[PDB]
């Protein structure tokens, strides 16, 4: 009776939204056709969290699904589990952001927030308890972080008390996909820092060193990436879907990560994943799904956390499990690692425990951790944003859509005092 | 006659009293769909004249999940569907949340309730509060339940079951902030606070139930147990009964030392029952060792002040008279020098029932030893510096501030507990 | 826990101080 | 003997009034053909030589559809055709097409019948005028049957259960408007006018009777509920006799104020029946709630005057005796300095009988509490200022004064409502 | 080191104070 209300933005939001919504109507026993074919009453108990009823058994999920262009969302719509959405939560613009920040939140966008605005209310206001809004897009693109940032703006001034959670794709270390993610992370993450309460860092590279390392897949598409992705949308908000032993909720979360407003930045990882081959061979026991979870290659960000300090770690179990086996486990891992642990928190971990596990495992457990190592992503897109906007290089592109350059300073200087506090609370110490 | 009306608040809180109870519909025979195929319930439940019994109970959380459980699981034709009240958002760890925005109407709807089970009670002994320091729901509304109570009804005998957060371990990061808050609220308030920590409970269940896996389930069986010997003198007889009241007047040396260190014996599992005989002068040893103390603090570095004894079973006032001589004669027990007797020993003829299913063996006799020692400083003193070390550099405290806090708050809160140890300090010195 | 007792100590002259300059 | 005239005005009136008459029906074994398969039902019903029995009510309306809605119904071969009174034009909300141009040959062709009604009763207790303050068909024809009563009949008991706008929540425009004008009228007409609230009700229904989606039928349901209390002692007998007479005579201390509060107790579904004692004592505080008050009007606010309690079923004389002692002894309920009793207490071994399809449980205890207090004031203070907003601007003034009304009318029945909150402030202070 | 200096804090308030009175 607390819900959620979902949103996608851009290609990579509608199809990370798609694929989180087949894995979560998959968890409910929903098919595409709307119709709850589960066999289980906790499935149903807590259905609205995600869904609402419709005239027979269908449930329609409360998801709006945003962008500039219609083929990612006529994809969405010829996907599987395209169906289930309700047509008119599909807010469609005729031409697409060409990667253009600036277009996705000024031009173009300011003609489509009005009708996503007005979905948004219409699904908010028919929610009995909100618990807040989440929303699912990638950094480094244009509508997705356009138009993502201006509605968590506009959501954040409709609804303050209301919790916000955001599954930021980043653009990846090694490999850029497009030439302007630099510009669009960084005025993307200025947004963030100050409207988003909770907010998630994700790479594509560190999805696909996990998905080739412990996974050990072949060929391994966006389809996979995405599974990862929703499996980690869902096991963080499995506790208010399903009883549990310790149950925490979203506000819960981020009332036990975030120490001071601005570190709201967190790294995710799901567990257990593992290989094919070697899914015998494993032994799910907590102490194997701790290990698993503190392994900076289990991590999806592209940081890794040797280098920082955990600031806080909440540690959402799913099974049924011992509490005194899980807290010994994140006792013994903060005592073991306690230069990795920040000193002046007594206790970094928020351990929460879910009754219902995930349909095939016996066992499950996410990870979200607020390190300091992300200070280094931070740092790689200001060494990127810096040294091209030197030069100005495809600045007029933006110039070109009422966009002051002095917003671009304004932006870089914010995710710099970021990096500082992230390094002073780093290097911190006790009194 | 002896009513005593439970409140059960937060998920810590309604989950021992899933635990509290099932024991009590075992004790007393009543069947999970609410009546039982004399006036011994009458102390936890009110008869009405279809024969069915309803516990004189009120289940009170911020969160939904919980108490459906409790709507959904075996005990759903027992309690009253009104008596469980549950809110729209959790508290979220936030002692705040749970007491100055979201706590309100809820609190104000407890008291409604309280006052319509209360107006069912011939007489009162008091409120039996089972909460958890230590989270927001616990934390927050239990201290303005407790203090519309101590404003409300007065001098009625509330006795605070908490949970206080464990020395290491722990699975929460505010813990020690809301901790310092609730426990500056119920240092004014509540009757007798009982001190109860998970580590301690899980170390008794690892080394004498010989549990390597230790639950929840099995800490508010074991805290229910306690809960049953701690008021099996309201509701069966026994030489020496004691009552809700004379727990304060043999047990509260000064109002603020109120806080108490429980331990239950024997705990030994089925495999190993029967094995040894299990006498008088055993069991109080086992009680009184401190290894088999619900909390995590050695007895041996403060002094005791007063120890509460609840016999059950077989157990003559000669064995209990001879047990506390050899516990008095015994060097490793230190008592405070202005309490020459120091000891309150009450018999019960009504043996320990135990919940099938559980790890609990059928014994004859059992021993609940509630004690006020100045010992009980060190955990405080733990919490002090575990509170401080995030107050230093303030982490957490915005989310506090949001829902209509005082960084003077904190200081205050901070201030009674260093008051509070230098209090045990004073006390436990001559 | 001495040191931040004095913080807080430290805190109330601040806030007397406050209330003295008003 | 003891005959009561019942009159049902407007939509609100005549769907009240099905519920009344299908509860008389119920109760008094009146199938709804006519006839039963002693003399209890000469308070409501006479009975011809073949058997049948017609009730000696009075239906009246302007509108076709709601006396059609009857003569439709199942009980169509149980009241008077004749009676059933029927008019061509609805008064669409307007207080002056009520009381001066529709209103006229209707209420002429009403007093024709309720003088055939009264010849046909030897005695006379009174007339239960059932009608919907805030529409024209209620408020307007109300009154100007009321006026005629008073002028013909003279000194019988007028009761009017009037339903008066909620404070916030309402169905028209123009109530205010037409509120104002029926209290002017009705302030010096009727001898005890009952207070009620749409929202109220509806809050009576969402909390105590758990219904989500309250509906009128629920609403009339629980009015009649109220009504047969109140008549109870007329048909039924009991220890502590009260009478129609005996209501103004223990309630209405002076003739300006004789506006009552109502509330009924227990309200509680079959579910959660049985799971309480439901004694007097717990009854009688539930009466006294303000939230089971059938008024948006928190009595807390003012102080009582008069409590006259109907209790039905088994009560015995102690039991009301220690509960009102109780209520008298508590510190919440606050009466005038003037009136040292304050209440009349009335029994009557006469269970209330259930409803089928309804939601209210078969309770062996009832409690009908109909207070005369000083808070009532707070509505008329939110009608008064809710009138003038819209009279500053003259808005729908043009409406009213079409069908021969002029803005002295609505001068009039303003200050003479400011006159009556004068008179409430007064008798409240000192 | 904290402790002197955030002592030394401390006297300079309570002098500002008696100062103020
Ligand atoms: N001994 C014991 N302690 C428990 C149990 N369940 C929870 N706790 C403790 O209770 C604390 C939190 O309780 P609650 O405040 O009620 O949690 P909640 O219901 O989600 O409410 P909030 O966390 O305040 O929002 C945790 O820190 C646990 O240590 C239990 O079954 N037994
Ligand atoms: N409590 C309750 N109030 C009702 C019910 N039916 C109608 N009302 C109230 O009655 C008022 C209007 O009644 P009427 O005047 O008789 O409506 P009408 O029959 O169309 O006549 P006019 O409105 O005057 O034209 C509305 O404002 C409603 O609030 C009911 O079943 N229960
Ligand atoms: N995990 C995942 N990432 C994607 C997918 N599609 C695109 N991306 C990444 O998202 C980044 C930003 O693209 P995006 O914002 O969606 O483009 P836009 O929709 O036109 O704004 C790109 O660099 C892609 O690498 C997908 O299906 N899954």
């Amino acid at each position: 009776m607390r819900e959620i209300v979902h949103i996608q933005g851009g290609q990579c939001g509608n199809q990370i939204g798609a694929k989180f919504w087949e894995v979560v109507s998959d968890e409910h026993g929903i098919d595409p056709t709307g119709t709850y074919h589960g066999d289980s009453d906790l499935q149903l108990e807590r259905i609205n969290v995600y869904f609402n009823e419709a005239t027979g058994g269908r449930y329609v999920p409360r998801a709006i699904l945003m962008d500039l262009e219609p083929g990612t969302m006529d994809s969405v719509r010829s996907g599987p589990y395209g169906q289930i959405f309700r047509p008119d939560n599909f807010v469609f613009g005729q031409t697409g952001a060409g990667n253009n920040w600036a277009k996705g939140h000024y031009t173009e966008g300011a003609e489509l927030i009005d009708s996503v605005l007005d979905v948004v209310r219409k699904e908010a206001e028919s929610c009995d308890c909100l618990q807040g809004f989440q929303v699912c897009h990638s950094l480094g693109g244009g509508t997705g972080s356009g138009m993502g940032t201006l509605l968590i703006s506009k959501i954040r001034e409709e609804y303050p008390d209301r919790m916000m959670l955001t599954f930021s794709v980043v653009p990846s270390p090694k490999v850029s996909d497009t030439v302007v993610e630099p510009y669009n992370a960084t005025l993307s993450v200025h947004q963030l820092v100050e409207n988003a309460d909770e907010c998630m860092v994700l790479d594509n590279e560190a999805l696909y060193d996990i998905c080739f390392r412990t996974l050990k897949l072949t060929t391994p598409t966006f389809g996979d990436l995405n599974h990862l992705i929703s499996a980690v949308m869902s096991g963080i908000t499995c506790c208010l879907r399903f009883p549990g032993q310790l149950n925490a909720d979203l506000r819960k979360l981020a009332v036990n990560l975030i120490p001071f407003p601005r570190l709201h930045f967190f790294m995710v990882g799901f567990t257990p994943l593992t290989s094919r081959g070697s899914q015998q061979y494993r032994a799910l026991t907590v102490p194997e799904l701790t290990q698993q979870m503190w392994d900076a290659k289990n991590m999806m960000c592209a940081a890794d956390p040797r280098h920082g300090r955990y600031l806080t770690a909440s540690a959402l179990f799913r099974g049924r499990m011992s509490t005194k086996e899980v807290d010994e486990q994140m006792l013994n891992v903060q005592n073991k690692n306690s230069s990795y642990f920040v000193e002046w928190i007594p206790n970094n971990v928020k351990s929460s425990v879910c009754d219902i596990p995930p349909k095939g495992l016996k066992m499950s457990a996410t990870f979200i951790g607020n390190s300091t190592a992300i200070q280094e992503m931070f740092k790689r897109v200001s060494e990127q944003f810096t040294a091209m906007f030197r030069r100005k290089a495809f600045l007029h592109w933006y110039t070109g859509e009422g966009m002051d350059e002095m917003e671009f300073t304004e932006a870089e200087s914010n995710m710099n005092d970021l990096v500082s506090e992230y390094q002073q609370y780093q290097d911190a110490s006790a009194e | 006659m002896r009513e005593v009306i439970s409140i059960h608040i937060g998920q810590a809180g309604i989950q021992v009293g899933n635990a509290c109870w099932e024991l009590y519909c075992l004790e007393h025979g009543i069947q999970p769909d609410g009546q039982m195929p004399d006036d011994a319930f009458n102390t936890f439940f009110s008869e009405t004249g279809a024969g069915k019994h309803v516990p004189r109970c009120i289940f009170l959380d911020l969160e939904p999940t919980v108490v459906d459980e409790v709507r959904t699981g075996t005990y759903r034709q027992l309690f009253h569907p009104e008596q469980l009240i549950s809110g729209k958002e959790d508290a979220a760890n936030n002692f705040a949340r749970g007491h100055y925005t979201i706590g309100k109407e809820i609190v104000d709807l407890a008291l409604d309730r309280i006052r319509k089970l209360a107006d069912n009670c011939t007489g009162l002994q008091g409120f039996l509060v089972f909460n958890a320091v230590g989270g927001g729901t616990g934390s927050g509304l239990g201290s303005l339940l407790l203090e519309r109570l101590s404003v409300d009804y007065g001098k009625k005998s509330k006795l605070g079951f908490t949970v206080y957060p464990s020395p290491q371990v722990s699975t929460a990061v505010v813990e020690p902030y809301n901790s310092v808050l609730s426990t500056h609220s119920l240092l004014e308030h509540t009757d007798v606070a009982v001190m109860l920590d998970n580590e301690a409970i899980y170390d008794i269940c690892r080394r004498s139930l010989d549990i390597e896996r230790p639950t929840y389930t099995n800490l508010n069986r074991l805290i229910a147990q306690v809960i049953s010997s701690l008021t099996a003198s309201l509701r069966f007889d026994g030489a020496l009964n004691v009552d809700i009241t004379e727990f304060q007047t043999n047990l509260v040396p000064y109002p603020r030392i109120h806080f108490m260190l429980s331990s239950y014996a024997p705990i030994i599992s089925a495999e190993k029952a029967y094995h040894e005989q299990l006498s008088v002068a055993e069991i109080t040893n086992a009680a009184f060792e401190p290894a088999s103390m619900m909390v995590k603090c050695d007895p041996r570095h403060g002094k005791y002040m007063a120890c509460c004894l609840m016999y059950r079973g077989d157990v003559v006032p000669k064995d209990v008279n001879a047990s506390v001589a050899t516990i008095k004669t015994k060097r490793t027990i230190q008592f405070v020098d202005w309490c020459p007797t120091g000891f309150k020993c009450g018999i019960n003829y009504q043996p320990p029932t135990v919940v099938p299913g559980g790890d609990l063996a059928k014994v004859q006799r059992a021993v609940c030893m509630i004690s006020n020692s100045t010992a009980i400083g060190e955990i405080f003193s733990r919490l002090d510096h575990k509170f401080d070390l995030m107050y230093a550099k303030r982490a957490f405290v915005h989310w506090y501030v949001g829902e209509g806090m005082e960084e003077g708050e904190f200081s205050e809160a901070r201030e009674d507990l260093a008051a509070l140890e230098k209090d045990f300090e004073e006390v436990g010195a001559e | 826990k001495e040191k931040m007792m004095m913080s807080l100590e430290r805190d109330k002259l601040a806030a007397r101080v406050d209330a003295l300059e008003q």
